[PDB]
């Protein structure tokens, strides 16, 4: 856990949103009243963040995680029939 | 091919919504990349959180995905689902 | 989408402390190099997110989807017979 | 009390966990919160995303939640899960 006050954050601001890229992990910012304490996370880590609630949001990954664990076998994609449905 | 692709049986349902969508050009179009780098930064790849699990997806369109899995070392590719409603 | 620079970011980077927190929306730090994006999100949204992120990956949000969708009925939590469960 | 608590039948599994884990005294803390007031910022209180389908959690511990929903015009909460596994 990388923790800084919103005061030393604003000073090395520029170097934090490096870091925050680079090191993959996200900055959390602390200070006096809860309220306004937040986070900085890099874009990217953000994207795969968003995607991930948008499949958990749908179901999607529950039923990768239900397939995943089932035994019904595997089929070459370029085995399938489309036509046949 | 690089990879090998392949799907997981009940996932096939998913592929009648892909294709009576029109979308299976698009679908296609990701079997594609799959078979060559499956980690190409293109079509809206996105690791999926927790990424220690390491998996993966791309966009059909706006909507729906292709969600997988790759197991590296035998260079075979996953498919766990090719549509985003449950049902 | 609030989308602002990272020098701007810096510049009022206290009242946009409180506005992620008193909008709950996040906003991006979007700049020349874009290797250094990022995202500001508000405490308890952040905390909302990874807690639905491990609530989703233990399969516990499946049991849940699916305990929903059952017809085993409900019982009022003060008629468990504890001793015999 | 200002609700009534409820647990889905098919969840009554999980407090078997519980009472084995010797987690009887924090899960019954909870629902002694939920009876009250089941929004009270208290035991780490999270609203689940996607926040529109209004599930909420707390925390028995720190591997185990109560994961519940509120009908909040009739005034009674539903537990769902008391023990974070995937049975």
């Amino acid at each position: 856990m990388i923790i800084t006050s919103p005061t030393e954050a604003r000073k090395d601001f520029y170097q934090l949103l490096k870091n925050v890229n680079n090191n993959h992990e996200p900055i959390y910012i602390s200070g006096n009243n809860a309220e306004n304490n937040a986070v900085i996370i890099g874009l990217e880590d953000w994207k795969s963040i968003q995607e991930t609630i948008y499949l958990e949001s749908t179901g999607t990954m529950d039923k990768v995680r239900e397939r995943e664990k089932d035994n019904s076998g595997t089929t070459n994609i370029d085995d399938i029939d489309w036509d046949n449905l | 091919s690089n990879y090998t692709v392949k799907i997981k049986n009940s996932a096939k349902s998913d592929l009648k919504k892909i294709k009576h969508s029109y979308l299976k050009k698009s679908f296609l179009e990701i079997v594609e990349t799959l078979k060559n780098d499956p980690y190409k930064i293109t079509q809206s790849f996105e690791k999926l959180e927790p990424k220690y699990l390491e998996r993966y997806s791309r966009r059909i369109n706006h909507q729906h995905r292709v969600v997988y899995t790759v197991d590296d070392r035998n260079k075979e590719v996953l498919i766990l689902s090719a549509w985003s409603h449950y049902d």
